[PDB]
DNA sequence: TTTTTTTTTTTTTTTTTTTTTTTTTTTTTT
DNA sequence: AAAAAAAAAAAAAAAAAAAAAAAAAAAAAA
């Protein structure tokens, strides 16, 4: 006999009674949700103890995205979007008083409160972050505006009162999952959140710091132009001394996950080529003291007078340290070496910083590299070369023509691959990167770059191509070889006799960056 | 696809078409999986292989599926997955069967 | 004897192509 | 006579499919 009740007192008993059985993939879920709004309605007697399982079940008879029938998530949301204007005069005051009782002491582990608050946020997490409200909510911007307040009091949440684990893990799985702003807040309503991120209670509790670098992801693909005219406070205040500070003090998931956000602002950041020259101002000129807040410093591995002179240790000396025991102590070729890519790439883009390459205090770089090229692993070889694309694309699309015996010293050093595996030529990867790396050379001087007039193509031949030819090709007994690297010459002339697209074509200088990076094609 | 052919072929009954079919249908799924037992192809080709396992009408047609499920049912006795879809991979008796004696 | 990478799959985002609205302007009732 | 309706004819928004990219898991090398 069906009785339970959509509303009153009789569906929750005090602590439990959901609903997912019948009610998963029916309308109906509609009478669950619509009568647990009426409930909320103050009178807070009998009804205040029930407000722990409302937004209990909340939380439970919700859908994830199910492909196999995206219409039960379109038409349990539905329901939501008519009756919304009911969860604004209500739930954001049922928040806010059960998190200003959890703002105003230290000892407020109560679990009533606390147990309740977390529930309320995923609530509204999973009301966000579907796509098709987000749409919706367009319609009417007074609803908008007033949902707005949200943010407003959770970017206090983070760095003020007592902020525990839970609470601030539920506040950043709501901001990663949000896709509200990107159409509802402006640039300046959102420097408030960023503003947050080098600011949290500490307690690096694994948990904690994995889900607040994956904030940054979501933040970066969603927000670009905010987060790099902002990549002076999050960068150094808490993403960069995560690596630094070593192993051992974290978990190797936290560490690659703080790899990864480099690569990201890299793929969103030569957009717009930090014209501010933060890059180099924040880690290469820069000492400790100067930008790594004291959080982070007490617990790093200090070793000698750099203890004494933190004035002087520029934050690139203690990032090459770093790399250089990966290769030699835990073998970890690749975490060096994808990492070590993603900074020279960002560092050097600046169209006068190109030339630093030259400078013997950055050659450690190089030499860092040939220390993973003398190990016995092919794939590790071809790898140390592989990482050469961001080189040729700083040197040949970044480049002022004014500094001649600049760009001839840039053009000289990137041929030092070749002068690495000259003596490997026996070796199959060995061959190989030498390909691979002149494939991105020719593409980036000649195919993606424009700019070619008279003057640039001078330098990339009597200075490039001849040196190269002359000094490398013409000495390889490899036949198989040379047929590929003589090859490149005749597709720029005019017989493009080289497959160009059969089934199974580059040309912004982007392209060079990629994994399979350039063909003859 | 031809797996949806092999069903309903005997709507136009010919014991003639029947009697090379069952024979075929065997020799097919004999090499299809030669190599040894992919994780992920246990719960793939296993979930939309039985989202039309009818019609329950077609006396003749269930003759042919009663003599090629346990056919699947020998292997997956002999060198079955090295673990993971354990579990699923006898859940192919539990509705499959269930078909094969309530319309016989 | 177990670590590392590649094909199958998943997702974003172009690039086409379609959906759709809103300005424009004659002849009769406000 | 003035304001309102009636109809040409340009204009603007957004979802699909496939390439890449990237992930799970599977294929390879210890």
């Amino acid at each position: 006999e069906t009785r339970v009740n959509p509303r009153a007192l009789e569906y929750w008993v005090s602590g439990e009674i959901h609903g997912l059985v019948d009610n998963e993939s029916v309308s109906e879920f509609k009478e669950i949700i619509e009568g647990g709004l009426g409930i909320l309605r103050q009178e807070s007697e009998d009804y205040v103890a029930r407000r722990f399982e409302v937004y209990a079940t909340f939380n439970n008879i919700i859908p994830i995205l199910t492909t196999k029938n995206v219409n039960e998530v379109d038409q349990k949301f539905n329901i939501l979007i008519v009756n919304i204007e009911s969860i604004i005069e209500i739930c954001i005051p049922h928040l806010q008083i059960a998190q200003d009782t959890l703002l105003s002491s230290s000892e407020k582990k109560n679990p009533f409160v606390i147990r309740l608050y977390v529930q309320i946020v995923r609530f509204f997490s999973a009301i966000m972050s579907n796509f098709k409200i987000v749409k919706w909510l367009t319609k009417r911007p007074d609803l908008v505006n007033k949902l707005k307040v949200i943010y407003r009091w959770t970017t206090g949440a983070l760095r003020n009162e007592n902020s525990n684990k839970i609470i601030i893990t539920a506040q950043v799985s709501f901001l990663r999952d949000e896709k509200f702003g990107t159409f509802f807040l402006s640039n300046e309503e959102i420097k408030p959140i960023i503003s947050t991120f080098t600011e949290i209670m500490e307690i690096n509790s694994h948990n904690l710091i994995y889900e607040k670098l994956l904030l940054i992801r979501g933040f970066l693909s969603k927000y670009p132009k905010l987060m790099i005219e902002t990549v002076t406070s999050w960068l150094p205040g808490e993403v960069l001394p995560r690596i630094i500070i070593g192993d051992e003090i974290y978990s190797m998931k936290i560490l690659i996950t703080s790899i990864v956000v480099l690569l990201e602002l890299l793929k969103k950041c030569l957009d717009f080529v930090d014209e501010h020259e933060r890059i180099y101002q924040c880690i290469m000129l820069s000492p400790v003291c100067e930008t790594i807040p004291e959080k982070f410093l007490s617990k790093l591995p200090l070793n000698s007078y750099d203890s004494a002179n933190l004035d002087k240790v520029t934050i690139g000396h203690l990032l090459t340290q770093q790399i250089k025991n990966y290769i030699v102590v835990k073998n970890d070729n690749k975490i060096a070496m994808d990492l070590w890519l993603s900074m020279t790439g960002l560092l050097y883009d600046s169209g006068k910083r190109v030339y630093d390459l030259t400078s013997e205090s950055n050659k450690v770089w190089f030499d860092l590299n040939n220390l993973c090229f003398i190990n016995n692993h092919p794939k590790t070889r071809l790898m140390s070369i592989k990482v050469w694309r961001i080189i040729t694309y700083c040197i040949c699309t970044k480049i002022s023509q004014k500094n001649q015996e600049g760009n001839k010293s840039l053009l000289s050093l990137l041929r030092t691959p070749f002068q690495m595996t000259l003596p490997y030529v026996n070796d199959p990867s060995a061959r190989e990167g030498i390909i691979y790396h002149l494939l991105g050379v020719v593409y980036t001087a000649f195919t993606s770059n424009k700019n070619l007039s008279t003057d640039m193509f001078e330098l990339f031949w009597d200075h490039l191509i001849t040196p190269i030819y002359e000094d490398y090709v013409f000495k390889y007994d490899s036949i198989h070889l040379q047929n590929v690297l003589f090859t490149v010459l005749h597709l720029l002339i005019g017989g493009k006799n080289a497959d160009v697209a059969l089934e199974r074509k580059h040309i912004h200088p982007m392209s060079v960056i990629a994994s399979e990076g350039v063909k003859l094609k | 696809e031809p797996l949806l052919v092999f069903f309903l072929n005997p709507v136009s009954s010919n014991m003639q078409k029947h009697k090379k079919s069952t024979n075929m249908l065997r020799e097919l799924v004999l090499l299809y999986l030669t190599k040894p037992l992919s994780r992920s192809a246990a719960k793939k080709f296993f979930s939309m292989l039985i989202s039309i396992l009818p019609p329950n009408p077609n006396y003749q047609t269930i003759d042919m599926v009663n003599l090629l499920i346990d056919l699947i049912k020998s292997h997956n006795r002999k060198f079955k997955d090295k673990r993971t879809y354990n579990a699923t991979l006898k859940t192919i008796g539990k509705w499959i069967q269930e078909s094969g004696v309530v319309h016989q």
